């Protein structure tokens, strides 16, 4: 039971800044790239940035919405991971989520931030019931999804309660039940639930990487019936 | 450029 620990969020004005932190333990953090990602009711799943390794000078990228705004960095003496956010706008309201490993297998429990061109697209909505198989969809807008998007498949369950399933396209993530597998069909990133169970009624999301950036799908409501 | 491809 790895642990991810978020803190620093609450209820600013548009123009000023915070810095949120985050908290690793259970696996060598400073061996692994880390993320922030952000949910919204609106934009709905986003990621924000991401910082490598020590060997790559710890490099970093964001996304276009945040550049020159935001800066990502991490402390790996005290298996850290932190986010400084400057001149905030409405438009970042939303929950931050430090996540990485293979490559979002482990999520922190996020922190609230109240301010006051690739589309990946899943079905919005897929009835199943116990015992049934269910593959959900992952397309991308450049056209077909290969590899070398190191598909990822994430769970969100109440409340806001993120889990990695699958990473570069069918790696189950460590702890995953057998029941869920990715693959690539018809130009598509696909997760399957072979034997749906009623705990599985959840929000999936799939994120695709482009060269060294994510773009998350809008995440499939999945309805495990009777 | 792929990204973090590292084992979990
Ligand atoms: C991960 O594997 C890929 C192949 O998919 C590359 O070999 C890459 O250099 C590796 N990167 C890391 C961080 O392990």
């Amino acid at each position: 039971q790895v642990q991810l620990q978020e803190s620093g969020g609450g209820l600013v004005q548009p123009g000023g800044s915070m810095k949120l932190s985050c908290v690793a333990s259970g696996f060598t953090f400073s061996n692994y790239w880390m993320n922030w990602v952000r949910q919204s009711p609106e934009k709905g799943l986003e990621w924000v940035a991401e910082i490598r390794l020590k060997s790559n000078n710890y490099a970093t990228h964001y996304a276009e919405s945040v550049k020159g705004r935001f800066t990502i960095s991490r402390d790996d003496s005290k298996s850290s991971v932190y986010l400084q956010m400057n001149n905030l706008r409405a438009e970042d309201t939303g929950i931050y989520y430090c996540t990485g490993v293979g490559q979002f297998a482990y999520w922190g429990q996020g922190t609230t931030v109240t301010v006051s061109d690739i589309v990946v697209t899943q079905e919005s909505a897929l009835t199943t019931s116990p015992g049934e198989t269910v593959t959900l969809t992952c397309r991308s807008s450049t056209g077909a999804v290969t590899t070398s998007n190191y598909a990822n498949w994430v769970q969100e369950k109440p409340d806001h309660l993120f889990t990695g399933l699958i990473g570069g396209t069918n790696n189950r993530a460590p702890g995953v039940p057998a029941r869920f597998s990715g693959s690539l069909i018809g130009d598509k990133a696909a997760l399957t639930i072979t034997g749906a169970q009623t705990e599985d009624e959840a929000i999936y999301f799939c994120a695709l990487w482009y060269s060294n950036h994510w773009v998350f799908g809008g995440g499939t409501k999945l309805t495990v019936l009777g | 450029s792929a990204p973090d491809t590292r084992p979990a």
